[PDB]
């Protein structure tokens, strides 16, 4: 029941240096490797020295050669810190093409020396960005061959998301739909996260003047940790990642949940405060406390996930989810008559040395597939069009050898997509 | 990752001469080519720029090239002299006289195939090149000229290395010679199909911060081609040093450009005001973005607000957080959003990297292209204009021998450079 | 049988500044949260803290900003201190329209996370002004939400009442008389206090030679608590605050009890005194006691509550009871046979440490729904006819989009309102 | 929270600058702009004034702009010439002559551009402006010209921001141009249109104060300047300190303006004597009340009890009980209610806070509504029909292109103030 994490792009690498100094902080990992106690993401050396069953890509050497430089460098092993000479350019087709092309069967074949080490690998979990380039389109041509030779292994993909606010490429609509597709036809489950939103709640509920991405990685990265550290440490109710895929998709399409998390409390506001079950649970059905910019509130629930950490009784959370029933405003779909999933650890939440988030005796994780998600979906379909319209630095991925038709396609499959949302929301 | 840098002319030998002063003032370098620097990322991408010598010196990745001997001399005769290899000083004896004949076509043609050859050694010598950057004139002989030539045989061999450079722009106030506009005509003609960018930089505008900013009384070259040696060396900040965002010139490149055929860019710098008063001074993110926006302090004699944004970049040294910047230049579009063309949402891109100036705790560098920069152009293609039809000075390049369909069709394709930033506009 | 306190305002907000304090003074709560032993109005973390119930709003940093500087800004929770940018320049319309009203929802939503907290709430408590803008505008728009989702809970509502002489606002009629009508649609009982009749008591009672608004807090203070916390605490015969709507108001609109109360004496005049159930209560009738400016002989009397704290046994009430039948002057209306309510705690008496008054062995708080408050209505209807009549000030509302017609409607509901206590005064 | 002030002409300069210096005492600032208080409050709300710069250092929010260099060097030289920064010193070169056509019409205007573009700077650096603040001249060039050209351009890019001004007016005792009361009535025109306030103080009732409250001999522009500040630094001593009552100049706003065109204000103070009497006094608020009532203590040059209040508004610092202010506010009107307007039942406003002014353990502001004060507009339209009727002078004003009926009307608009006055008085 083991698995393996892939980070790929700076966007997947940085993300994944806080979650491999999250998995050191849980099972008190040295740097070096030494660890004196996590067999799902370790694997062990006769010296005692434990490895990250991971593997780092960047076609650019410097965000590698960070890590590289890192404290952490001693923990991973060189194999699994792989580079290239040269970025994508923001670009799809370098990053799926052009230039990943010539890196991909490296990756690959390290990818499968861990698969090989691991006994009963359950699957994995894949850290990018929608709008790069290494992340974004290496990341698909990626997926298409792991889906060739693992196939039926868990394919859990964490994109993040571009805001309108942060934007960093111009072609970004461009990069992130034809990732999308590709996404829709080889992930098991897709998790799109919005920076913006994020930094929203580190600004309120956090408190936090300025927000940068070190923080923000943090905090995803104990979200990530709470659904498989949590899951790989046994606790009450303990769900599989097979059973994600069971309750959470109902039709091969819909592998879109999305991510909320509390308690998100800075310290300083956590003093005094104490959290119930029932009352983290109320902050996770808040669209403030929501990890992606969209509104709750205006879309339907199909499915949706509840995970807890520490100190919970199954008791309060049936309390707890009859006043969501009673309570909300969860509009659920005709299709799915009650669909609350329930998995319980006793592990309790791990605090980060230095961090920004307080000390919390329970914490919960929720995963839900709602209706609303086609919002950040139309957004970004109109950012293409205009683009598209004009045809604006269409060159530089044409130029690259992409076909017209193929931008119009991957735009067309997103619409596609939404319309199932549509109508898997429309009671029947 | 590197890039080979070539100075033509008086202009790109001294603004290039403050640029590699800079550059070895970055990573630590000393006047004789030793490192004595303060960081091991001073040496960890060292090789964009440098070759290492025995015994940890270092040479600069560049050739100075010119037709005469004094200008290449005066450079030797100064720190970072010492730096540069015998090997890279390419030049003849007798300048071109601000002909673009001779320079691109004749004598300087001549100079340019042993150029090249030294440019294929440096480019063999390198692992992988990153590009070429080249600084130039637009209006002179070799600068405009000869180093035209060179960029379409340095393009003929690299095709997908990113060819950029940086040019000094005429202007009414600052014309030297009358064939000037001949000259940039010319060499413009020969730019919009052989470069991937180049940066826009006009001596007047350059004054005007030097005094209204900098409250000098005497603006001098020394410090103008300061100003934009700063600039020169802020585009590839991130790339030898580690950042966050878009390290990479070809990425830059990719959100720069929306049309093959304009690249031309307007560049800027904050901060940028005189010590008085610095004490009163308080660098947050919003105060490099007020400044940055503000087309005072644009190094191009260029009003952005006059025409429309097609791209902004901006480029950011030192520690600043995320939101900071991506909130505060969301609002320059949001406030300013009348000055944006409407067909790129989001027409800001960011850059940022973790390693500040030297003297400053944290900077940024704009990058704009707006359609604005047509008027730079109609100051160029109308004084031409004007001496083509009576053929004032003609013969001069007749004698070289250049066609007036040459000259008609590099005019032309001026022409049409202004009508697609029109249609760009709006 | 919980509450919730709201102060709205500097009025609302300093007099709750005393009013916690005695809270902690009650209990024994330290600035900290610390208490070691109140639940009514506290709630408790794990840490041991306890936190008030409790909800501060002004639309003006500035008196948030001193609580947040006091000792007492660690026992509040920072989201229970929400303040705006800019005063309604005490105008009603800025209060309950143009600024209040984007504020508001943040305030209503910490009302319902309270209310969640609460597992059985009462009801809540409000402090303001009549004459101020947050403390009269927003308030009105206040309760206008707080009627629609809590509906029935008790409404109860304090209010300063302008006097002749503090004046303020010259605008303070119009301002006082749109609120006023807003409190009729909504609250269930509104008692306002005039701090000229206070001083009054403060120079003679407690020998006060300069009386301010800090002095003038503590003893509504004590007011507010004797009879709260003295309906929490328990003792011979409780009376909840629903039973005080039950018998206080005899129609729909006749929701306006004035308070008198006593000992309000010295340290030094009460020496020497000693005043019995009986003699204490004579007090509570005597006009120069009354905490409003008016009559109290004048008009009739409707209903009549006496609480007692500390040493009071029933029959000595009853004794009191017949003397003030007897004695007085006390013409009840034949609507209403007899309508003494008492209610009786053990509770003793609480004293502030550097406090204005004497240490008493037992209490009496005087409520009552009497004919001579229409006497203060008068005062008020005749200020804004005034000013209505020039139609002084006038732009400052109706350049905010108020309506003329707005002003005219609010002053004929008053008029509207002193009629039917005329009415009910009427014998049948 | 945030006010920007801007002084205008030299009455502008000097009064600002003793207003400046009074403002850094009130918060602990020295000449550099180092912050060394006593007081955590002095920091609470230091913002209204300033920005935090590098350092703990503190820069006022405020322009100094006219058209004469030495003037604005002649402060700038001074203490607090040093707090102020060079992006706020706006100045031409040559005066305006007392013309408010030079100044309004012409010459002035080519500043207000640069300096509204500085204010805009202001304004968008505060979080949430409150208010601006002028200070400026009625019978000036550029103080009532210049000044009310800027007013009408602020006030339009900032409809709901409090438009305050303090400025000095005319006397027949003082004054010094011909030309003057048609430089006032043009500005008044003006100003009664486009602000929401305006404080009305004559150097005649000054040098009274100064000579007989103060007893000196020999007043001068550095105490009369004094006295001013002191009023101008009372009216936000709440805004900036906690206290109880009426902080915000709104407030005051919506309780002194009972019609939109009356809003020409009448300041005072107390305590008010000199030295030698103050052993003998023993401030109490009816001691305060009893100053701040009395005409001789008035800084505008006009006795209240000659008219009738509409409005009366007292501001207190210091330890006051509320009793004793409110009991001893409402005595005044009920003493001397024979001069309040009957419409407003409680004329009498106020408004304490909790801090005191170095050197006092408290003090009072007053701030009067009262119709007496069109006996100061009656000087101003008198002199002026008198010189209008003839044109005497008129030609320097019709050479910058000025029309009579420009100032037939102003002098129209001034007749409505007046007789508006005369509507309420009774
Ligand atoms: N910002 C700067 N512009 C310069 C400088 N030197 C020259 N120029 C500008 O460049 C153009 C003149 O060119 P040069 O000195 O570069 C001519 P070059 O030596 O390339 O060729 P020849 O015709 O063989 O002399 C013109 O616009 C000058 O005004 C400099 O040091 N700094
Ligand atoms: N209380 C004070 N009044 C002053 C002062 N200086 C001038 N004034 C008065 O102001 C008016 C004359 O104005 P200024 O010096 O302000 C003229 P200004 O410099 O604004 O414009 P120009 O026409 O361009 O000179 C007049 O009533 C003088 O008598 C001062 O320092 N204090
Ligand atoms: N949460 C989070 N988001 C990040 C981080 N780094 C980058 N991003 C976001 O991911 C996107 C940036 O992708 P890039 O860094 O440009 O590119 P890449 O995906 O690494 O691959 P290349 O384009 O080839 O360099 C933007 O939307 C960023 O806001 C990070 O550390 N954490
Ligand atoms: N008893 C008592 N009355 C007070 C206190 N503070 C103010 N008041 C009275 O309440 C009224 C003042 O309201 P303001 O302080 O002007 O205004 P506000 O209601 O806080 O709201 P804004 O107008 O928007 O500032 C006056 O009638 C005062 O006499 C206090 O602490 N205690
Ligand atoms: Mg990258
Ligand atoms: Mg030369
Ligand atoms: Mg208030
Ligand atoms: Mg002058």
């Amino acid at each position: 029941r083991e698995c393996i994490s892939i980070h790929v792009g700076q966007a997947g690498v940085q993300i994944g240096n806080a979650c491999w100094e999250l998995y050191c902080l849980e099972h008190g990992i040295q740097p070096d490797g030494q660890m004196p106690s996590f067999n799902t993401f370790f694997s062990e050396t006769g010296a005692g020295k434990h490895v990250p069953r991971a593997v780092f890509v960047d076609l650019e050497p410097t965000v590698i050669d960070e890590v590289r430089t890192g404290t952490y460098r001693q923990l991973f092993h060189p194999e699994q810190l792989i580079t290239g000479k040269e970025d994508a350019a923001n670009n799809y087709a370098r990053g799926h093409y052009t230039i990943g092309k010539e890196i991909i069967d490296l990756v690959l074949d390290r990818i499968r020396k861990l698969a090989d080490q691991c006994t009963g690998l359950q699957g994995f979990s894949v850290f990018h960005s929608f709008g790069g380039g290494t992340g974004s389109g290496f990341t698909s041509l990626l997926m298409e061959r792991l889906s060739v030779d693992y196939g039926k292994k868990s394919k859990l993909e964490f994109s993040i998301y571009p805001a309108p606010q942060v934007s960093t490429a111009v072609v970004e609509p461009y990069n992130s739909i034809l990732t999308t597709h590709t996404t829709l036809e080889h992930s098991d489950c897709a998790f799109m996260v919005d920076n913006e939103a994020i930094y929203d709640i580190c600004r309120r509920n956090l408190d936090i003047e300025r927000p940068t991405y070190t923080n923000l990685n943090r905090l995803i990265g104990q979200i990530v940790s709470s659904i498989t550290a949590s899951l790989r440490f046994d606790g009450a109710l303990n769900v599989d990642l097979t059973e994600f895929q069971t309750n959470l998709v109902p039709y091969p399409r819909g592998h879109f949940p999305l991510a909320t998390y509390a308690p998100v409390i800075s310290a300083e506001k956590a003093y005094h405060e104490q959290l119930s079950v029932a009352e983290i649970t109320n902050a996770c059905f808040e669209p403030a406390n929501q990890m992606v910019k969209c509104d709750p509130r205006h879309g339907k629930y199909m499915a949706c996930c509840l995970l807890y950490r520490g100190d919970v009784v199954p008791k309060d959370v049936n309390a707890a989810i009859a006043t969501i029933k009673t309570k909300r405003t969860i509009q659920f779909v005709d299709w799915c008559p009650t669909g609350f999933k329930v998995g319980i650890n006793y592990e309790p939440p791990t605090v980060v040395p230095g961090g920004d988030l307080a000390k919390v005796q329970r914490a919960v994780c929720m995963l839900s597939n709602t209706t609303a998600i086609a919002e950040a979906w139309a957004r970004l379909d109109h950012k293409f069009d205009l683009m598209y319209a004009k045809r604006a630095f269409v060159h530089w991925y044409v130029g690259e050898g992409m076909e017209e038709g193929e931008f119009s396609e991957a735009r067309e499959d997103m619409a596609a997509l939404e319309k199932d949302y549509e109508e898997v929301g429309v009671d029947s | 990752r590197e890039i080979v840098h070539i100075q033509a002319g008086q202009c790109g030998n001294q603004i290039g001469a403050k640029f590699w002063e800079v550059i070895s003032d970055e990573h630590g370098i000393d006047p004789t080519g030793s490192y004595h620097g303060d960081s091991d990322l001073q040496l960890e991408r060292i090789n964009v720029y440098y070759n290492e010598a025995a015994g940890n010196k270092y040479v600069p990745r560049a050739i100075l090239v010119d037709l005469e001997p004094g200008t290449m001399d005066s450079v030797r005769s100064g720190p970072f002299g010492q730096i540069f290899r015998p090997d890279n000083f390419v030049f003849g004896q007798s300048g071109a006289g601000n002909n673009w004949a001779k320079g691109h076509y004749t004598e300087g043609a001549e100079l340019v195939d042993s150029v090249l050859d030294v440019v294929r050694k440096e480019s063999e010598s390198c692992d992988c090149l990153q590009g070429f950057q080249l600084t130039h004139s637009l209006g002179g002989g070799t600068g405009s000229g000869m180093g035209t030539l060179l960029i379409s045989k340095i393009r003929e061999e690299y095709p997908d290395r990113i060819m950029n450079t940086f040019s000094v722009v005429p202007s009414p106030k600052v014309s030297d010679t009358v064939v000037e506009p001949y000259n940039a005509t010319l060499s413009v003609h020969q730019l919009v199909e052989n470069t991937d960018e180049t940066y826009c930089i006009d001596n007047e505008a350059l004054y005007d911060i030097c005094f209204r900013t900098l409250k000098l009384t005497t603006p001098t070259y020394g410090d103008l081609n300061h100003l934009v040696s700063a600039t020169m060396s802020g585009v590839t900040t991130c790339l030898r040093f580690p950042g966050q965002l878009n390290a990479d010139l070809r990425k830059l490149a990719v959100n720069m450009v929306p049309f093959p055929r304009l690249h031309f860019f307007m560049p800027g710098f904050a901060p940028l005001t005189s010590r008085g008063s610095q004490q009163y001074r308080a660098l947050t993110v919003p105060e490099l973005t007020q400044q940055m926006f503000d087309a005072k302090n644009m190094m191009a004699a260029c009003d952005p607000r006059h025409g429309r944004y097609l791209t902004v970049a901006a480029v950011f040294r030192g520690r600043m957080s995320m939101k900071e910047v991506d909130e505060q230049m969301l609002n320059v579009q949001n406030k300013n959003s009348s000055y944006f063309v409407e067909w790129i949402p989001n027409n800001v891109k960011t850059a940022v990297c973790d390693i500040p100036p030297r003297g400053l705790k944290m900077s940024a560098t704009f990058i704009g292209n707006s359609t604005a920069i047509q008027e730079l152009f109609k100051r160029i293609s109308e004084q031409f204009t004007a001496m083509f039809r009576r053929k004032a000075f003609l013969h001069w390049y007749t004698g070289e021998g250049m066609d007036e369909m040459e000259f008609t069709e590099a005019e032309s394709n001026m022409n049409d450079l202004v009508s697609e930033y029109q249609q760009y506009q709006d």
